[PDB]
């Protein structure tokens, strides 16, 4: 294979995305399964190591040896509160190797431990291979993104993951900066610009305030919720349906994992339908004890079941504005990042808070960060 | 609605269900093979330690089979069939029940080995 271009990689907590700027435009590259995002999942099995979609697709079969969320561990100490709080919700074990966390798995019949940058390097190797399979050329150069709140250790651990993956990490840039680059907010005529990046995707909520002057990105403040996303919105619809099934059939389906899974899968799809329609219908035959569950939900009901969670997103916005020492009227641009920002109610809350101000949302929210990293990659190629 | 009102639109839904029926038959064949392999381990000369390993490799394959049947149910669950699509509705119900009868068979295997 000949030498190819530089790529932009968004290394996410649950999903990653790779982009390439070619022929005057950014192209988000689809993986071997045709997916524009790849799960940040690594599976260890008796016979093999699986990455991305292949790892996620066998998580229900092998929960303990399927690693995800390495981004929540990367560059952190074992005793970090985030590490200590997070390991109660992971099915894989996290061990202490002289102050550093390691994920302990069973691989080819043997007990093996891996550092978070080693797990992230396998994910980065996957993104590199996805780019190479599409371009039909070798991919060595990359711009890799990181959250703005990341510390020196976390940034270095991400660069090391790039190095272990055989990548030449040209530049590590902040995710809100990449999002701002995607919309070309640094190229706008006038004085310094205050940009709010509203990032609701991959199980995390991040708000960042940036000031862009003469191309100098400055991160004034960061706020958010470490755990908040689509999975929570899904659960609320699941609770609603379980209660409905109890009222209609006087039966509790909550203890049947398969019934709850069928329902949860249908709810996540209904939630997506509710982003462009005001109603979604669900038909599940023989959901529980031979009972067919045929129902529907309005966008209004979905919004009420999630009112506290949707409204709760403005607290971080208020906190970031107070830390940046800015009034809401001083924000020149608002950018939507992450798949859950496609929810009309979230968009409505944020536009109303910002007094009818138009949101930058034309680029797919899930792809905006990789898109900005790909533009940057082309400028450095 | 009306009788003898078979529509071209319903042919599309029936085609989706027939592909799913075919996928269920292949998964079912894998279940039967696992069943023969189970009897094979039970009626063979594997000592206790190697028998435990063979039953655990079999357990992972039974969990894979269960997952495939669960993915079929989730695919069938994406279907919205109008009440007038009587044939599709009957076929969807029969396929779901057949998959659930196969799942109950997987569970007799899975719960009885490598606990
Ligand atoms: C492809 O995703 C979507 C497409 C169209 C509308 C959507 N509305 C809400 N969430 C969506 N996606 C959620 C993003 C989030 C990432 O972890 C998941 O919970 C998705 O369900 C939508
Ligand atoms: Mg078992």
């Amino acid at each position: 294979m000949s030498k190819g271009p530089a790529v932009g990689i968004d290394l996410g907590t649950t999903y990653s995305c790779v982009g390439v700027f070619q022929h005057g435009k950014v192209e988000i590259i689809a993986n071997d399964q045709g997916n524009r995002t790849t799960p940040s999942y690594v599976a260890f099995t008796d016979t093999e190591r699986l990455i991305g979609d292949a790892a996620k697709n066998q998580v229900a079969m092998n929960p303990t040896n399927t690693v995800f969320d390495a981004k929540r561990l990367i560059g952190r100490r074992f005793d970090d509160a985030v590490v200590q709080s997070d390991m109660k919700h992971w099915p894989f074990m996290v061990v202490n190797d002289a102050g550093r966390p390691k994920v302990q798995v069973e691989y080819k019949g043997e007990t093996k431990s891996f550092y978070p940058e080693e797990v992230s390097s396998m994910v980065l190797t996957k993104m590199k291979e996805i780019a190479e399979a599409y371009l039909g050329k070798t991919v060595t150069n990359a711009v890799v993104t990181v959250p703005a709140y990341f510390n020196d250790s976390q940034r270095q651990a991400t660069k090391d993951a790039g190095t272990i993956a055989g990548l030449n990490v040209l530049r590590i840039i902040n995710e809100p900066t990449a999002a701002a680059i995607a919309y070309g907010l640094d190229k706008k005529v006038g004085a310094e610009r205050n940009v709010l990046i509203f990032d609701l995707g991959g199980g995390t909520f991040d708000v960042s305030i940036l000031t862009i002057e003469d191309g100098i990105f400055e991160v004034k403040s960061t706020a958010g919720d470490t755990h908040l996303g689509g999975e929570d919105f899904d659960n609320r619809m699941v609770n609603h349906f379980i209660a409905e099934f109890k009222r209609k059939h006087k039966k509790d389906i909550s203890e049947n994992k398969r019934a709850v899974r069928r329902l949860r899968t249908a709810c996540e799809r209904a939630k997506r339908t509710l982003s462009s329609s005001t109603q979604a219908s669900i038909e599940i035959d023989s959901l529980y004890e031979g009972i067919d569950f045929y129902t529907s939900i309005t966008r209004a009901r979905f919004e009420e079941l999630n009112a506290d969670l949707f409204r709760g997103t403005l607290d971080p916005v208020e906190k970031a504005l107070r830390d940046a020492k800015l009034d809401k009227s001083q924000i020149h641009d608002i950018v939507l990042v992450g798949g859950s920002t496609r929810i009309p109610k979230i968009q409505k809350l944020l536009q109303d808070f910002f007094n009818g101000k138009e949101l930058n949302k034309s680029i797919n929210p899930d792809e905006a960060v990789a898109y900005g990293a790909a533009v940057q990659a082309a400028i450095l190629s | 609605g009306p009788l003898g009102s078979n529509s071209p639109q319903e042919e599309v839904e029936l085609k989706k269900l027939k592909h799913l029926e075919k996928s269920v038959e292949k998964i079912a064949d894998q279940l039967e093979e696992l069943n023969k392999e189970l009897t094979g381990i039970q009626q063979g000369f594997l000592p206790k330690d190697l028998q435990a390993e063979a039953l655990c490799k079999l357990d992972r394959r039974v969990k894979a089979t269960i997952e495939q049947f669960m993915k079929i149910l989730e695919e069938i669950d994406t279907l919205i069939l109008p009440e007038n699509f009587k044939d599709s509705r009957l076929k969807r119900k029969g396929l779901v029940k057949k998959v659930q009868a196969f799942l109950a068979e997987c569970d007799t295997v899975e719960q009885n080995i490598c606990q």
